[PDB]
């Protein structure tokens, strides 16, 4: 009848096909990531093929059911969603291209090894190694060399390739009617329908931006103190009123400040929020470890992993002949079966990695009773911020304390606590400006607002501009550095990495207030409280299927991206840091160079 | 009496083609199921007592899927399947076969259904393996509104139990 109705039983055909299908490719790529063989490596390929044809069979078959002539909201996502043109949309070899480039790309970056200028028997990868190198050296020319290196094998090879994608990918975009590849990225976290709840793809821009702007103040003071440390370090070569030397912070990109505590610390004196001792010496397992993170969720009114998941899960590593991949992951394979894999050693990283991970699978059991093309965190920022708001409660020495991995009377100190804030700023503030930056620089690219010559005069006006970053050799179009970094050579949309990390502050925030928190926000444990759970539960059984807007309602009550829970979370900090800067000058000079002579 | 033919059998059908054992003249006792924590469900719909004094229907569906072996009920298995007067009854026996009816490479021998046009009337059967349209056209599957209204359920050892096979003996009192 109704092409509505006649849709319904369309998707309800895919749903079908894909719980079944799904499942297939599911266990393949298990089979493989826990038994590295040839057999096992060859059906993660088969499956994983009959899935990529059956989508593109499905997604062409949908191309027909015209979205304009429907009224079900629901109907009318799952096939939006269905229907992507995407590859298939351009010519027959504008598409094949594309692909040869995208994976050259992919190929370049993981294979692309430097050789030492003076010892070419010698050449390191960019894993580890090279990564070693921007994480742990000290020294001004190893750290220089290194940086450059890469910037300028790889980076070069990689500008021409670049050059064309940009191309493709666009014509592409502006030909599904989006107004460039930029645009169909901020497309993720557009909504159409249920008004009050709206959002369109310029708005995330403006948001960002706005949002951008109070973090400012803190960010602008941590760089000062940073800075200040950073020229104790590096005597000479950096200038007090500078910007900072893109080589010496912390890795490769200085994505993240995180391995520049060893030098930041503000009280090298303190020490040992590590239970790792604690645990090791209270003989606990891989068991003791999940059972405990377990428990915390129930704490809070979550159920107990399923029987299929303490049964079917890898939480050790099966050491010798069994080979396997270690990247602690969250498995949602479909049909109710949910696993963990991770090679499990008694740390309290790992500890915290698995109430993070656990807390995907609660995540990923909430939104089960979803049809399959809902099964899926709001944003794609909304599965990260969850899983990290557990290791933010568990971090806790509230929370260690209860848990007996911390001495029964130990007291907090005001100054282990600015140490532990710091820890954070290194990472999740440090980040917040590189990440924004580097994806407006990447925005203009699509919306074409710099010239293929000004690719990198470009790239570094904004480093300057926004992060405070100089670079140590000046770098023509010889370059492509915006895309020496993983995410960028690989396609991939980086600002997920700086809502997320908004949400999952907006979050933590709720829960504490929602689970009555006395203290500041940053020391808050959420154990215990079926309260805050509830709430949490609230936007975790939607997945994708209420707008991403509501979805945050049901957690924080406000229909946006609001940055001061990032800011409540930094303050004993933030004030902290405008008292070290005193005498310290805050902000820098654009002009400055490290080479220029 | 002749129970044992029934739930201890070897092969189950899919529940769309149900089977329905007649069982009359002879006594059955009831304690052969009575004392047995083996059955997982085990709930009735009329009484629950003895008298030594009946149709037995059985059938395997997928876990989440038994809550619809009852009156009233939801849909799918309910609607397209098997259906259990909102008024006459007796009880509806289940237990978990993942050891039987699922391997761990994946089993989809039993089937169900999930389109045709209208609900089942109570104990009717349905093995009608026709190209679906949702307008009573005629269908020439690989063309598009033209789906095989019959699938195999898909029993693999490590789904969640929602999705483990589960046998069902529905005992209906005359
Ligand atoms: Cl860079
Ligand atoms: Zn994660």
């Amino acid at each position: 009848s109704t092409i509505e109705e006649q849709a319904k039983t369309f998707l309800d055909k895919f749903n079908h096909e894909a719980e079944d299908l799904f499942y297939q490719s599911s266990l393949a790529s298990w089979n493989y990531n826990t038994n590295i063989t040839e057999e096992n490596v060859q059906n993660m390929n088969n499956a994983g093929d009959k899935w990529s044809a059956f989508l593109k069979e499905q997604s062409t078959l949908a191309q027909m059911y015209p979205l304009q002539e429907i009224q079900n909201l629901t109907v009318k996502l799952q096939l939006q969603a269905l229907q992507q043109n995407g590859s298939s949309v351009l010519s027959e070899d504008k598409s094949k291209r594309l692909n040869t480039i995208l994976n050259t790309m992919s190929t370049i970056y993981s294979t692309g090894k430097v050789c030492n200028p003076d010892n070419p028997q010698e050449c390191l990868l960019l894993e580890p190694g090279l990564n070693e190198i921007m994480a742990n050296s000290l020294d001004y020319n190893e750290r220089l060399w290194a940086w450059e290196s890469w910037r300028s094998e790889v980076g070069k090879q990689l500008r021409p390739l670049y050059e064309e994608y940009v191309v493709l990918k666009n014509e592409m975009a502006r030909a599904n009617h989006y107004e460039d590849y930029g645009d169909y990225w901020r497309g993720d976290y557009e909504v159409n329908g249920v008004d009050g709840y709206d959002y369109s793809r310029g708005q995330l821009i403006e948001d960002v931006e706005h949002t951008f702007e109070e973090i400012k103040p803190l960010y602008e003071h941590l760089h000062a103190y940073v800075r200040a440390k950073l020229m104790n370090a590096y005597p000479s070569y950096i200038s007090p009123i500078g910007c900072l030397p893109a080589h010496l912070l912390g890795d490769m990109w200085g994505r993240f400040w995180t391995n520049l505590y060893s030098l930041t610390v503000p009280f090298g004196q303190k020490p040992n929020i590590d239970v790792t001792d604690a645990m090791v010496d209270q003989a606990w397992d891989a068991q003791r470890i999940f059972k405990e993170a377990e428990k915390f969720f129930v704490s809070v009114g979550l159920p107990n992993m399923t029987q299929g998941f303490w049964e079917n899960s890898m939480l050790t590593d099966p050491g010798n002949v069994q080979k396997a991949v270690c990247h602690p992951t969250a498995w949602d394979l479909g049909k109710g079966d949910f696993r963990i894999l991770m090679c499990t050693k008694v740390t309290m990283d790992d500890f915290l990695t698995a109430h993070h991970e656990m807390g995907h699978i609660q995540y990923d059991m909430a939104y089960a009773a979803q049809p399959f093309l809902l099964r899926n965190g709001a944003n794609e920022g909304f599965h990260e911020a969850v899983g990290e708001i557990m290791s933010l409660s568990a971090a806790t020495p509230k929370h260690l304390k209860s848990i007996g991995l911390l001495s029964p009377d130990f007291q907090e100190d005001n100054e282990t606590e600015i140490n532990f804030l710091l820890k954070q700023a290194l990472t999740i503030v440090g980040t917040l400006p590189f990440t924004y930056m580097l994806e407006k620089w990447r925005w203009m690219v699509f919306k074409g607002e710099i010239p293929k010559d000004q690719w990198m005069k470009k790239w570094w006006e904004m480093k300057r501009e926004i992060v405070g970053v100089v670079e140590p050799v000046p770098h023509d179009e010889t370059y492509c550095d915006p895309a020496s970094l993983f995410h960028v050579s690989n396609d991939y949309s980086f600002i997920r990495y700086y809502t997320r990390t908004l949400y999952q502050f907006q979050f933590q925030e709720a829960l504490c207030q929602a689970a009555k928190h006395e203290g500041p926000l940053h020391k808050c444990d959420i154990s215990n409280s079926t309260e805050a759970g509830q709430k949490l539960f609230n936007m975790l059984r939607l997945g994708k299927s209420e707008p991403w807007t509501l979805a945050l309602e049901n957690v924080v009550g406000a229909k946006n991206m609001n940055v001061r829970p990032l800011l409540n979370y930094f303050e004993p900090l933030f004030t902290w840091l405008k008292d070290q800067n005193k005498n310290s000058f805050v902000g820098w000079s654009t002009d400055w160079s490290p080479y220029a002579d | 009496c002749p129970f044992g033919e029934v739930f201890n059998a070897t092969k189950f059908p899919s529940v769309y083609a149900w089977e329905r054992k007649k069982i009359s003249n002879c006594v059955a006792d009831y304690s052969v199921l009575y004392n047995s924590t083996f059955f997982s469900t085990f709930k009735c719909y009329g009484v629950s007592a003895t008298k030594l004094n009946v149709y037995a229907d059985s059938f395997v569906v997928k876990g989440d899927d038994v809550r619809q072996i009852a009156p009233g009920q939801t849909g799918v298995i309910a609607d397209y399947n098997y259906k259990l007067p909102d008024d006459f009854m007796g009880c509806v026996l289940a237990w978990n076969t993942r050891n039987i009816d699922a391997t761990s490479t994946g089993n989809y021998n039993y089937k169900y259904r999930y389109l045709r046009h209208g609900k089942l009337r109570p104990f009717e059967r349905d093995i009608s393996n026709v190209p679906f349209s949702p307008d009573g056209k005629p269908c020439t599957p690989p063309a598009p509104n033209c789906y095989w209204p019959l699938r195999g359920y898909g029993f693999y050892t490590t789904t969640g139990i929602g999705y483990q096979p589960y046998r069902v003996v529905v005992l209906s009192f005359e």
